[PDB]
């Protein structure tokens, strides 16, 4: 029959399609994941440079 | 026959002045500005910046301190006043002096100044 090969046509893209929609639903969980860590990453730098510095003129000014 | 070759480097805080062209161990390098332009500003911008690194020689800035000695003469009221605001901003004041004969103190002074 033509009936049995048109069920196999759409189980075939109705798998490429959900395959291809959690590589971007992991894609996003890891380029927000490792965004997130660099905003981090990024304040713990700031944090450093404003206390070297404010110890320095502390000092000075004593 | 008392002076001997350079053989170490200091780090003024800039990439391009540094690394592509090393300011070295008793360098002359004179800096060519123009007229219209803020020299005066574009200077002591490089003040605080400008905290030497030879660690990567085997040498601490303890044996390479970072004193300011700094003589300009026939400068503008704001200048003058605007250098003081970069030193008194962070840490750098009790490691530096500063001497600089304003343009309106007399012709004679300019000179001595040095």
């Amino acid at each position: 029959k033509l009936e049995a090969i048109l069920s196999q046509e759409v189980e075939a893209e109705i798998q490429a399609l959900l395959q291809e929609a959690e590589a971007k639903a992991e894609a996003v969980k890891r380029e927000a994941e490792e965004k997130a860590k660099a905003l981090l990453q990024a304040r713990e730098r700031a944090l450093e440079a404003q206390y070297r510095a404010a110890l320095r003129r502390a000092e000075s000014a004593g | 026959v008392a002076r001997r070759k350079p053989e170490q480097f200091i780090q003024t805080g800039i990439s391009t002045i540094d690394v592509m062209n090393t300011l070295v161990r008793g360098q002359k390098l004179p800096i060519f500005s123009g007229s219209g332009l803020p020299a005066n500003e574009i200077a002591a911008q490089i003040a605080r910046q400008a905290t030497v690194r030879p660690d990567l020689s085997g040498e601490g800035e303890k044996e390479e301190p970072f004193a300011v000695v700094f003589a300009a003469m026939g400068i503008t009221q704001r200048e003058l006043s605007y250098f003081i605001q970069e030193f008194e901003r962070t840490g750098a004041l009790s490691r530096s002096v500063l001497f600089l004969n304003k343009a309106d103190d007399p012709t004679i002074e300019r000179i001595l100044t040095p």
